């Protein structure tokens, strides 16, 4: 999705915590605590977190709750 | 030196990095556009006719 | 001296008929050379079978109206143009069709013989109404090489036919629709280099690659005369 | 035509649109090879009259 | 003048000349006007404005 | 030359003070490519020592925009020459006349989009005749000042360079007229005083493992700019009055 | 401005020129026509679109 | 149903001027070939040019000799232009030494067996003194195409003479290029056309070769094309 995020905004509509989401998901992937969910073209972490998004995978309240999900599981 | 090494990391880092172009006279907010490069040679900035 | 042959030659054949070939790298300037050589041989001249002529037995000339076909005898006319014909040993045969009641005279209906093959059997051509739904027809194909339009043949039409003979512009060549795209490639060091997107959709009875090869075989084989 | 592309379609399509009528126009403009020679801007007959 | 002078030369007097595609090696339709022009190269180098 | 042009560019070059012009005109004696020599007509001849006029021309300085200023002599051995006839053509001119540019083939049509706005196409042709190569001669400038820590040297002993960027120096550290330099290259060496490093420990743990003698002295050498490659054409050195000039000087 | 020459160029129509009143089954046809010289790249025509 | 083309008379006009005509074209293929040809031809000739010049007395292209008029930038802009033959082996140091007043020209060489000077009366200097004198080495390359003196730095090898003085290489001796599609009239045959090839060169290559060198080329690029290797 690296010429028209339009599609991303159809699903989340403010435009900007939009860009938010994708760099908070971008920078978990980069620093490789996670890995990509899509297989990835030899792409950077920008597209890949925006392709991520597209496909409703991700947002804040799943990024949340998977994270959540993560801290008690390391918490054991 | 700028052996043929240096030239395939400087292809794979500028792959998804996009550039901003501005011209000096910003009359609004299209006089900052951000593109996705392509590495050419010669000295000139190439920009796409249309804008 | 020594030139630059190209490899990595892949071809992804999206719907039988339309094949994109990609080929890289070329030394400059041979992207254009090939590429028009290629389409230009192709194109014009390339050895095919095709319909030329029809004989209805009901009209006199082309802009009439037959009873109860809703197609006006151009829209035969057309359909008939597109019809792809392969015929193995016979070089002009005279195909007869000959179609009652409802529905679409479809390419299916046309009398089945052994050396000309239909390659598309769907292929509609008229449509026959109710009650009357009488259709008869001869239509002559031919083997030819290229493009010929129906004004040169009613130009030089020194043999008079008798009425009812309706000319169509015969299209030999099977390749439909052929472009070359050039674009820029560097070969890890030299950017002088180009690719070639040879975008080809044939009319069925040549699988693309086929023409392809043929037709570069053929311009190989004219300039043979001086390759040592 | 863009503007009605953009209402009907959506982006993606009128980019690419937009990219398709570019590159034909520019080939098809040097196909027609348009000039302008010195006899191509006519004196209209009657300027000396009407002076 | 210039008419009378292009006519010593042997050339069209219109002083356009059809040119053919060096690409596909088709002709221009409408020819078009060709000849010798005095260009200059100026001070402004892109080695210098890079 | 300009093929169409209005009659006043030879006004223009010989009013100029770049063509070289005959002031008593004759026959020309000896030409060569640095001075013209003619001997004057009996005629024109002063009574008390005529004798015959030589003409000194001015090979390729360096103009106030870095361009090129070499007259050329036009004339040949013998040729009868009269006063006010145009000996050598300065720069951008031809047989007297006013060159400023060059004159091409163009055609006016759109190919491709190329020459989209006033941009301008142009064919390889051009560049491999070599008719818009220009020369620029750009002058480049090392000057070693005395700090209050010492006086700075000219010496070829820089500290951690490789000799292969040596190589072009000689001994008295001064690049050879007409070596073929590139950006980056250095041109003259020259270091100055400094001590008291104060390196942090762990620099000085590296330097007791390798044997790491510390140079005193810190790299200045006047290395060419970035980007540009051409050949020395010239030299100078100013010393002052009282220090010992060098063997190259 | 090069853009909209050439389309203008393209789209307009001419009194009389090559195939006047032919008819094609379809544009690639056209094109095919066009690109062989057995037409004028305007010429009033009766096509079939879809 | 096809025909061939064969070669057929070729004429030449003069010694760089050449026609050559190919008679059995089928109709549409004469403006393919006059094309492709042309094309090929102009790219792909192999030549020889003029690579590099060495010069006693003189440093670098900017200094000027004794009793010479030309600068020595001048001498080898005219050096370029030299249009030389090499049959055997693919670098030769031709050494070219004249003294005394007078027009040095091209023939003024030390003629080798192997090289052949195309056109002796090219000017290269004019002396202007009793006891100047010249020696020079010129030592000229095989070559397809345009290579200039500054890409030429990559293969440097230890240039560290400074009395080497590069030119930029022209290797490429055809100069001009046209061709005439005719209807070549067969008393017994219907349509049938003669291609015309006109192309002047420098008078190095010559015309059936050339035209044979092309074909070859086109006909190597046409066998890697046809077989497609999915
Ligand atoms: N502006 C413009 N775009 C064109 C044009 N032609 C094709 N594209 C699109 O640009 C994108 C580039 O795709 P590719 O570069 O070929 O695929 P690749 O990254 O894996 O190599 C494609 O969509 P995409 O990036 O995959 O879309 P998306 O799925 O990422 O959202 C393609 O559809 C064009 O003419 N103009």
């Amino acid at each position: 999705a690296r010429v028209t995020v339009q599609d991303a905004v159809e699903k989340i509509g403010n435009r900007f915590d939009l860009v938010l989401v994708a760099a908070r998901r971008a920078r978990q992937m980069q620093v490789g605590g996670k890995d990509p969910l899509v297989p990835e073209e030899n792409d950077k972490t920008t597209v890949i977190a925006l392709r991520e998004i597209e496909e409703g995978l991700i947002n804040n309240q799943i990024l949340d709750v998977r994270e959540r999900q993560e801290q008690q599981e390391q918490e054991a | 030196r700028e052996e043929a090494v240096v030239w395939d990391i400087l292809d794979e880092v500028i792959r998804e990095h996009p550039v901003l172009l501005n011209r000096a006279p910003t009359l609004h907010r299209l006089g900052i556009q951000a593109f996705e490069p392509v590495l050419i040679e010669g000295k000139a900035i190439q920009l796409h006719p249309l804008v | 001296t020594e030139f630059l042959k190209p490899r990595l030659v892949d071809i992804e054949q999206v719907s039988s008929t339309h094949a994109k070939v990609t080929l890289e790298p070329l030394e400059r300037g041979f992207g254009h050379t090939l590429g028009n050589a290629l389409r230009r041989i192709l194109l014009s001249s390339m050895p095919g079978c095709a319909v030329t002529e029809v004989e209805i037995d009901g009209v006199l000339h082309e802009y009439s109206t037959k009873e109860g076909v809703q197609e006006d005898i151009l829209e035969i006319l057309l359909n008939l143009k597109g019809l792809a014909v392969r015929v193995q040993g016979k070089d002009e045969v005279i195909l007869t069709l000959n179609k009652s009641g409802i529905g679409p005279v479809t390419a299916a209906d046309i009398t089945h013989d052994g050396d000309v093959e239909i390659v598309k059997p769907q292929h509609v051509i008229c449509h026959l109404t109710d009650e009357n739904a009488s259709i008869s027809m001869r239509i002559k194909v031919q083997r030819g090489r290229g493009y010929v339009p129906a004004s040169t043949r009613i130009h030089s039409e020194e043999d008079e036919r008798p009425i009812g003979r309706l000319l169509v512009d015969a299209c030999y060549s099977p390749v439909e629709r052929i472009a070359y795209n050039v674009e820029a490639a560097r070969v890890e060091q030299r950017t002088d280099l180009d690719k070639l997107v040879i975008e080809m959709e044939t009319n069925g009875t040549i699988d693309p690659e086929e023409a392809i090869r043929r037709a570069a075989t053929i311009l190989a084989e004219q300039l043979e005369a001086f390759v040592d | 035509m863009l503007n009605t592309c953009y209402r009907i379609l959506g982006l993606k399509p009128t980019v690419i649109f937009a990219d398709q009528i570019m590159y034909t126009g520019f080939a098809y403009a040097a196909r027609s090879g348009a000039s302008v020679g010195i006899d191509d801007m006519v004196i209209p007959e009657k300027k000396h009259e009407i002076i | 003048e210039i008419k009378e002078l292009l006519k010593l030369g042997d050339l069209p007097t219109s002083g356009q000349i059809r040119l053919y595609d060096g690409r596909t090696g088709e002709q221009f339709e409408r020819p078009v006007t060709v000849g010798y022009m005095y260009m200059l190269k100026l001070n402004h180098l892109v080695d210098d404005k890079m | 030359k300009p093929l169409v042009g209005t009659g006043m560019e030879r006004a223009v070059a010989v009013d100029s003070g770049v063509t070289a012009v005959a002031k008593r005109g004759g026959v020309v004696q000896y030409v060569d490519a640095s001075r013209i020599v003619i001997k004057v007509n009996e005629d024109e001849m002063y009574p008390g020592e005529a004798g015959i006029d030589i003409y000194n021309l001015t090979k390729y300085t360096r103009s106030n925009q870095n361009t090129c200023i070499n007259q050329m002599p036009c004339v040949s051995l013998g040729e009868p020459v009269e006063r006010g006839d145009v000996l050598a053509d300065g720069p951008s001119t031809d047989l007297g006349e006013l060159a400023l540019g060059q004159n091409m083939r163009v055609a006016f049509m759109p190919w491709n989009g190329y020459n989209f706005e006033d941009s301008i196409l142009v064919s390889e042709r051009v560049v491999q005749e070599d008719r818009f190569t220009t020369i620029h001669i750009q002058e480049l400038a090392c000057v070693s000042r005395d700090t209050k820590l010492g006086p700075e040297e000219i010496t070829a002993d820089i500290p951690n360079v490789g000799e292969a960027a040596l190589s072009k120096l000689d001994e008295s550290g001064i690049v050879y007229i007409g070596a073929e330099v590139t950006g980056g290259d250095i041109l003259v060496g020259k270091v100055t005083p400094k001590g008291e490093t104060q390196l942090t420990p762990e620099e000085k743990l590296l330097r007791a493992i390798f044997g790491e003698k510390a140079s005193d002295v810190k790299d200045s050498s006047l290395r060419v700019p970035n980007g540009v490659s051409g050949t020395v054409i010239d030299v100078q050195v100013f010393t002052r009055d009282g220090v010992e000039k060098d063997k190259r000087a | 401005q090069d853009v909209v020459l050439g389309l203008y160029y393209m789209t307009r129509d001419c009194v009389n020129a090559k195939g006047e009143g032919m008819v094609l089954t379809g544009p690639k046809e056209a094109e095919r026509l066009y690109r062989s010289g057995l037409a004028s790249l305007h010429a009033r025509v009766k096509v079939r679109i879809t």
